[PDB]
């Protein structure tokens, strides 16, 4: 069985996560309107305010708060897209292949995002992802502890304090692991299934800082972001 | 620089 | 009566504001929606929106082209929101005392002005130059020289060539006083009363700058705005 | 500097 501390830390992370996941999407109303680059400016509102969301559950991560706030900026400018990727799959669908949100004007199949300006060079493996990550039906406890252990990734470009980082990601996923040995039926498999996901989304960042940099060179598009993409996304150190 | 980002973090 | 110069001179400020001012308002259902600092994210949008129309406004006018690109945009950062305040006279109406964009959701009183952060300090001066001007009864040739003459001010922090564009403003100041005498039953006293609300402009614009740096310098609300209107309103050189 | 007005302005 698993210990008191253990036990805190992913009830920390599943409350952090009710907290700044809304499962009515009543907030999406707000964007900016899809249209069907027509769907950039909806999906420029949809990412920015996923961003502020990432960055309310980051800091209820046990000892992220602890960091400089370098090191905490470091962490959300390289990891932020993954875990866009990561929590955007509880809308995922494998019956539609798309992310549905409450309702048909915020269902996105891949071909609106063509329409924000991305090619399937992207959506292709983005999709599969989606799919192979719906497959694996994460519990609850192990979605989240994904998305810290992402973001606690110490092997991200301008990391300060790489030591005291990758010890945190060490405790997430010793919690994770043994999460999974005693609460998950036929897990025996799961630990290194998530940790190739993981992998997954470094080529899936890859690819898009590629085409985001393609779009916010054209300041036509670039002026449909919004600030806090622009900050995130963007190259400043 | 990272003026949005620096608060949001409180 | 008036040259053919001068003719085409208003000819073709006619026709760009016809080109750049939708009497529809159908683009507003794009922008972020209003709420009743909840209009905030609409009225950035709204002011996003219009900067982009003054642009291509300013394109048009005979000369303005032919400035270099830092006499344009040194034009355009003075003047931006001046124009935008004349050229919404045209949606303002006396008996709601509000401006009337095609439809209730559209309908900004002074308080919808009040939740995006501004004080009376700003929007009592508003709304009295705006009623002031509106009883002038302008002409449509009348109303496009005055956006042009307000554009064209060489009297601006970072214009180079003042010779250049005082010589353009005269230009169009001799249109409009010639105008007013030919085609104005009644003008003869319109000219001054219209330069007077140019100088009416000046004080707004002081204004309006102060409460935009108060916004501008709290994150959490700048973030709000959108990129162009961090350029245009923002003060690099 | 003044990317989306340099732009716009063509
Ligand atoms: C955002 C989430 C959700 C749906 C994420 C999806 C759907 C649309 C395309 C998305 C945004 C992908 C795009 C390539 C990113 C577009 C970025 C930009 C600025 C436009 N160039 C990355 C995630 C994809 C919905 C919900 O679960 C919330 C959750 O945070
Ligand atoms: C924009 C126009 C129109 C309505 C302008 C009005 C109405 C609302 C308050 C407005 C925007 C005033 C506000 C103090 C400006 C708010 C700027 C910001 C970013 C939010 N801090 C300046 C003009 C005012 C409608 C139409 O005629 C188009 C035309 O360009």
């Amino acid at each position: 069985m698993l210990s008191d501390e253990q036990m805190q830390i992913i009830n920390s992370l599943v409350e952090a996560h009710h907290k700044t996941y809304d499962d009515s999407y009543s907030d999406f109303v707000r964007f900016r309107p899809p249209v069907r680059l027509s769907m950039l400016p909806h999906l420029a509102d949809l990412v920015s305010y996923s961003i502020q969301k990432v960055i309310g559950f980051a800091k209820m991560i046990p000892g992220f708060r602890d960091l400089t706030a370098e090191d905490q900026i470091a962490l959300l400018k390289s990891s932020a897209i993954e875990i866009i990727m990561l929590r955007s799959n509880q809308s995922f669908s494998l019956e539609d292949m798309s992310w549905s949100c409450g309702g048909p004007d915020f269902k996105y199949c891949i071909n609106d995002v063509t329409k924000a300006g991305h090619t399937l060079e992207l959506l292709e493996p983005l999709v599969k992802f989606q799919v192979g990550l719906k497959k694996l039906k994460l519990h609850e406890e192990e979605h989240v502890l994904l998305m810290a252990i992402c973001l606690l990734s110490p092997d991200r470009p301008g990391v300060q304090d790489h030591v005291r980082i990758e010890a945190l990601q060490d405790r997430l996923c010793d919690v994770l692991q043994a999460y999974i040995r005693i609460q998950h039926p036929g897990g025996r498999l799961l630990y290194a299934k998530m940790i190739q996901k993981l992998a997954d989304l470094r080529s899936l960042n890859e690819e898009h800082s590629k085409q985001y940099r393609s779009l916010s060179f054209q300041p036509e598009h670039s002026m449909q972001l919004t600030p806090l993409v622009l900050e995130v996304f963007g190259s400043e150190v | 620089r990272h003026k949005i980002l620096h608060r949001l973090l409180q």
